[PDB]
């Protein structure tokens, strides 16, 4: 019967039935074999913990996030992402339920076709949709028109739409954000001396990438404080009881968004992108693109965005215009919200790609 | 011809077939037009073409099935035919009310030592067929009833006892003890189950020994199978034992006060599960608010037709003194009941000097004060043996155990008391009828049937395996051995072999790679897990055809269920899932070497009574194992009677007939299966007396006075009929396939005819009169 | 009545007019947001007294949609969102004080052992108007299957009796009504089907909703568009907005002007727990994760068809 939103999510795999409250389930991706020699041979060790058991047996394996940059690693490892989702968390038979799965809005062909096929063959749902995890963020917002700002681990992206028309010529896509942020933080904090080295110990600073991170009003004026003994130093608390001060890195790291310098990639910052997209499109429409900037995923969630991010496009944007920057609460779950509206809603139910067709016609048609 | 159609509600309707193709069978009701559905060709079953006959042995019907067999029963429910022959097993009906006359000792004056078939079906015509095989063969008869719980296989096996100690003598001086000592050990052993209320967890064999002159010598009655986990945890509409709670509901205050107990809910072991009492309207005014806990406030007594907790107290210290049982030694016998609900009042912790060790709470001293009243031993030295591991050099040193190795040490401890308390009871019970010098037996088995409940564990496991193997046995009986005896009767049959149930013997029990041999090697294992002996299954058996995991099953129960949370065992009654959650607890009976050195010390004279270096944790679920096969050969060693009682109704109540519930215990009980290997060669096989009642009503009254086995061999000559379709017996006539049908419509077609060749037998009669006699 | 019960409902009565006066605006650090305007503090501060609530908690429950990660998250909602769902609070006090009202009266006559009895049924009948809405149409919506019901028990079972008192009569057929049924109630094709869905749309429109009726029926008998009538009024609406509907009884034509804010009364979790955990005992005695919106005619449609 109920359809089941399941959104990949390259963090951070969401999933759950159709509406109306949260996601069932939420796990970190990551597969991991045994690195060490099992001594106590028990056995009954498995040969590939998926999370979240394998962030409870961090040390003993080597954890690999299985979606890099956008292209999934081998589909034997995403197929037991998958049965562990279904059968493990869910406790659901896809024979029961349409599915609806999420992409992203500019990945080579033919990373959607191989999944679709692969999930239509192994799994046997009876119909599937993909849907680009940007257009349901904008279900999630309840706008429909805007510039939307999809940022999660490891592909952000730039997806312009307006009411209720997407412009093709203006769709950027990013590769600048999130695993980029966790090795460049990764990166400045070997600068004070916290070795932090290893696949596993990669988690932690994931962690401090959550929590003890912040942002700048302006860079250069907060590097004029950080030169000043005033506690910009947040004291994090490790789990074999090491204690880490990090100040100056600390607004360092995020400001990476707005000055990809700092990494040292050649394309140039959120700011310059918005703008770059937007006077790429038609003279009228630019009046609504402005103020209907909307933020989404869980790595727009570091504290001086969006009022930075508002302060800089102010400062390039056209004089006397309105800018409104629209960041709810809960953008980690904003695609898995608006996954739930749209396959919920009657007569979409007419835009999933059903069994019998697709036996049929095969990866045809779906692109 | 109309057909039996399966209905939802009455498990089968009377229907035609309008139209037919594979998987098409569009079925229409009967006198019901218009509800026209489809149905499967393994769903439909044809029907007899008299709806008004009933027939005693369920083998003289000409199209037998499963819907044949329920519509003869629901005819003789309506009829009050309860007990009937369906071919050499006795299926009894309960009709939950007396019945006039069929327990009447003029009935029983009757039946003694008349022939089977001869008079109608009863359950003392059992009791004498299995009476007069002690003279024949000369072997010991065990008595079997099977059935669900509170199918009356208590009742029933009371009726088969006071007909063995009045037909073939007397025997005993005081009959009415075997009778009235039943319900005293029910107090001990029954619980509430979600099928029944009241439903017995011990499976009692009586064995009535008698001697060479035939002649009753004594009996013993004994015990297999209790559940001993449900004293430490019960499932949430569950109760523990039925003796607890007519000790705290039952007992005066000068015998309370004395014994330090308060409310079932202070009790770790009472305070699982259901603590509701039994009670009626007048009884819930009589039970003392001091007893009445917030849980039984709340939501009040539980109702039932029989159980009073208040009122079977009464008849359990009345049973007492019957059995010559002293007030004085029934306080002793309250001190162990009580001294095992203070034992779970003890509570551990971790400490140390020993640095990893186990201590008690601050809760438990208070608790281990008054425990150590009621079981007699000192306060520090029992502290010191709940807790270590003692073990010697020969000095004796003591190594203190783990915490939850505690609390799987105390669990066990009360595990043990309960199962030396348990034969004690049986021994003081033994002690009023003892036996001197025996050859002969009859034994009688009350143990119940496959009852399956949503949630099954450990104990639902025991009971499946337990129906398994002797279902095993009644295919080896029942139908190996009958099968023998068309070939001993000059029958001859082609043998039909039967479907085995061996591979599931070889899968629970299997030696090594079985599940009982992969449970009791998880409890020796350092830090046992329920993921891990739930993987362990599958790892070890990936291939086998009993064998099923939760997301392969389709019922939607069981599709809420994790791959670690449980798995399916495919049995001969079903496909029924168990959880693996606490099995491996469950499974844990651990005797201690330090409390076997305290529980026999006692300072108590009633517990030295009751109690009157292998093998680490001795193992319970081959405990039972061997207990369980030392029942097996008891049963190989005898010769067994079938008798199978069904249960009409959940209410409980007379003339009320549900028919898919009473379906179902034909389909969980091997009924359809032996009447479909047992049809063969010759499916409809009908005795002498019932071809006289069937066909008289065709024949004139002046000719009907001939008896029936002259008239059914007068018939026979008469028509002249065939020897290899239709074989002439000593007491029954065997028809080959389709050939009832067509003897039926010999006797419905020309009357004249058929009356003239009565009339030339006749002659061959009188010209046969003289050369039979010499 | 007790007089000082009396003074409890007057409270509830007046809770819900100065419900009403509570406007909203945008805001934020959220960004997006909804908050109050200014005029409305002193109004939520008489607000809250009657109700028997904290200012600042019911002032972040009117503007959030409450979820929880099991923490428990607060997310602003939209401005329309806002006033849709002060108005649905108002309609849910309302809906329980009269459910508490008939249940008063209903103790003052108990029944106990009871076998046989005697409804008796106070409805209007076909009532229209010049200008005709959701309300109107509910009320023939709900006359039509009163009407059905007459044409199965005054002609079916009257033609039934003639042929059981000798009578025999040759049996004559009744024109349906049916048809009216499967469009105005029909599953996934229906009206209340398509009324229901536009509120779970982001963005709702009535020129949407208008359409979709005409693109998902553009057939049948008994619907017509407002150039197709004949009746001169319906000559100067336009066709977005309103449509005409054939009845037993006329055809009457009915405005889309806010039918789809008419069919909002979703119920939010976050006001649910205020409501229901309120300080005053009155309030308590009155209210003694799925779905969204819940469905308002499809509310009616379940006591309609349970009547």
């Amino acid at each position: 019967t109920t359809a089941l939103v399941c959104d990949n999510g390259s963090g951070l795999v969401k999933a759950g039935f159709a509406g109306d409250d949260a996601p069932r389930a939420v796990f970190p991706s990551i597969v991991g074999r045994p690195r060490h020699q099992g001594v106590m041979v028990g056995m009954g060790q498995k040969d590939s913990y998926v999370g979240d058991e394998a962030q409870s047996k961090r040390g003993i394996l080597t954890l690999k996030y299985p979606i890099e940059h956008g292209i999934i690693t081998n589909w034997d490892d995403m197929e037991k992402i998958w049965h562990h989702t279904f059968y493990n968390e869910l406790r659901v038979a896809p024979e029961e339920h349409p599915t609806l799965l999420t992409e992203a809005p500019l990945n080579p062909k033919a990373n959607r076709e191989k999944m679709t096929q692969i999930m239509f063959e192994t799994f046997n749902v009876p119909a599937m949709y993909v849907a680009i995890q940007a257009v349901l963020s904008l279900y999630a917002s309840g706008r429909t028109t805007g510039i939307v700002l999809d940022s999660g681990d490891g592909v952000t992206h730039n997806v312009p739409i307006y009411e209720g028309y997407a412009l093709p010529h203006a769709i950027m896509r990013l590769d600048l954000a999130g695993r980029d942020l966790t090795d460049y933080l990764m990166k400045i904090l070997t600068e004070r001396g916290y070795s932090f080295v290893t696949t596993a110990e990669r988690e932690i600073v994931r962690d401090i990438k959550e929590k003890l991170c912040y942002v700048a009003l302006d860079f250069e004026n907060e590097m004029a404080t950080a030169a000043s003994s005033s506690s910009l130093e947040k004291s994090y608390e490790l789990p074999d009881g090491q204690v880490i001060t990090i100040g100056n890195e600390r607004f360092r790291c995020p400001e990476t968004l707005f000055q990809p310098s700092f990494i040292g990639m050649e394309s140039a910052g959120i700011h310059e992108t918005t703008y770059n997209s937007i006077m790429k499109c038609d003279i009228d429409i630019r009046k609504d693109l402005y103020a209907n900037n909307v933020m989404s995923g869980g790595t727009t969630m570091y504290p001086g965005i969006a009022d930075r991010m508002q302060k800089e496009i102010t400062a390039l944007a056209p004089s006397t215009m309105k800018i409104k920057i629209i960041a709810p609460p809960e953008r980690k779950y904003s695609v898995w919200i608006g996954g739930s509206i749209l396959a919920s809603l009657s007569t979409f139910q007419q835009m999933w790609i059903t069994k019998q067709e697709y036996d049929e016609a095969g990866p045809s048609i779906v692109h | 011809k109309p057909v039996w159609a399966p209905h939802p509600t009455d498990g089968f309707q009377v229907g035609n077939i309008v139209d037919i193709g594979p998987d098409s069978l569009t079925i229409e009701p009967l006198n019901q037009k218009g509800k026209t559905f489809l149905a499967l060709i393994n769903q439909v079953f044809p029907a007899e073409e008299d709806s008004k006959k009933d027939v005693e042995d369920n083998c003289s019907l000409m199209y037998l099935n499963e819907a044949t067999l329920l519509h003869n029963i629901k005819v003789r429910y309506s009829k009050d035919r309860i007990y009937t022959y369906v071919a050499n097993i006795l299926i009894a009906v309960n009709p939950y009310f007396d019945i006039p006359k069929i327990y009447s000792s003029e009935t029983i004056k009757s039946y003694q030592g008349k022939s089977l078939g001869t008079m109608p079906p009863h359950v003392f015509a059992i009791a004498d067929k299995a009476f007069r095989d002690m003279k024949v063969l000369k072997l010991s008869q065990s008595i079997i009833v099977s059935g669900e719980s509170g199918a009356g296989k208590t009742e029933n096996t009371k009726f088969v006892l006071r007909y063995l100690t009045e037909s073939y003598g007397t025997g005993q001086d005081i009959d009415d003890r075997i009778v009235e000592a039943n319900p005293l050990l029910e107090a001990f052993g029954n619980a509430k189950t979600v099928r029944n209320n009241n439903s017995s967890r011990f499976g009692k064999f009586v064995e009535i020994h008698f001697n060479e002159k035939s002649s009753v010598v004594g009996g013993f009655v004994s015990h297999y199978l209790l559940e001993k986990s449900r004293i430490c945890v019960q499932g949430k509409e569950e109760r523990n034992y039925h003796i607890f709670y007519r000790l705290c509901a039952g007992a005066s205050e000068d015998i309370r006060e004395r014994l330090h107990l308060s409310s079932p809910d202070n009790f770790r072991y009472l305070n699982r599960g259901c603590t509701r009492y039994f009670a009626n309207k007048e009884t819930d005014k009589q039970i003392l608010q001091n007893r009445k806990s917030p849980e039984y406030l709340k939501a009040g007594s539980l109702k039932d037709p029989l159980l009073d907790d208040h009122g079977d107290f009464i008849r359990m210290c009345t049973a007492m003194k019957k059995i010559g049982l002293d007030d004085e030694e029934k306080l002793d016998l309250f001190r162990v009941v009580a001294g095992v609900l203070h034992l779970g009042n003890i509570d551990f912790e971790e400490a140390g000097s020993t640095s990893g060790g186990c201590n008690l709470k601050n809760k438990s001293t208070q608790a281990l004060e008054y425990c150590a009243e009621l079981l007699g031993l000192d306060q520090d030295d029992l502290r010191v043996s709940l807790t270590t591991r003692v073990m010697l050099t020969t000095t004796v040193i003591k190594v203190p155990l783990k915490v939850e190795q505690a609390n799987n040490a105390r669990d066990a401890l009360a595990k043990t008391v309960y199962s030396h308390l348990f034969d004690h009871v049986v021994n003081r019970v033994n002690q009023c009828f003892p036996f001197e010098t025996s050859s002969y037996f009859i034994g009688v088995l009350d143990i119940a049937g496959f009852e399956y409940f949503e949630h099954n564990s450990f104990e639902q496991f025991c009971i499946n395996y337990c129906n398994e193997k002797l279902q095993q046995f009644f295919n080896e009986r029942i139908l190996k051995e009958e099968q023998e005896l068309y070939q001993k009767e000059g029958l001859g049959v082609n043998e039909v072999h039967y479907v085995d149930n061996q591979d599931c013997i070889d899968l629970i029990e299997a030696r090594l790679v079985g599940i009982l041999d992969i449970l009791d090697e998880e409890n020796r294992l350092p830090q046992p897990s329920d993921q891990h002996f739930t993987s362990a299954v599958h790892q070890k058996h990936k291939d086998h055809f009993r064998l099923s995991i939760p997301r392969k099953s389709k019922l939607a129960i069981h599709r809420n269920i994790r791959d670690d949370e449980g798995f399916i065992i495919r049995h001969f009654a079903g496909a029924v899932c168990y959880e693996t959650t606490q099995f491996v607890e469950k499974n844990n009976d651990a005797l201690h070497m330090s409390l076997e050195s305290l529980i026999c010390e006692s300072r108590d004279k009633f517990i030295r009574e009751l109690f009157e270096g292998k093998l680490s944790f001795i193992s319970v679920g081959n405990k039972f194992k061997t207990q369980l096969n030392l029942l097996l050969d008891k049963l190989r060693s005898t010769g067994a009677s079938f008798i199978r009682c069904i249960k009409p109704n959940l209410k409980m109540t007379s003339h009320h007939f549900e028919g898919a519930q009473i379906l179902s215990q034909l389909q969980c009980s091997g009924m359809v299966s032996v009447l479909d290997l047992m049809q063969g060669g010759f499916p409809s096989r009908a005795s002498f007396h019932e071809l006289y009642n069937m066909y008289k009503k065709y024949m004139p009254d002046k000719l009907a006075r001939l008896d029936p086995r002259l008239f059914c061999k007068a018939l026979f000559k008469a028509l002249g009929l065939n020897e290899i379709d239709y074989k002439f017996g000593l007491t029954k006539v065997f028809f080959r396939p389709g050939k009832f049908a067509e003897f039926d419509q010999i006797m419905k077609s020309d009357p004249d005819h058929l009356a003239e060749l009565v009339k030339r037998v006749n002659h061959w009669l009188i010209c046969s009169r003289w050369k039979k006699v010499q």
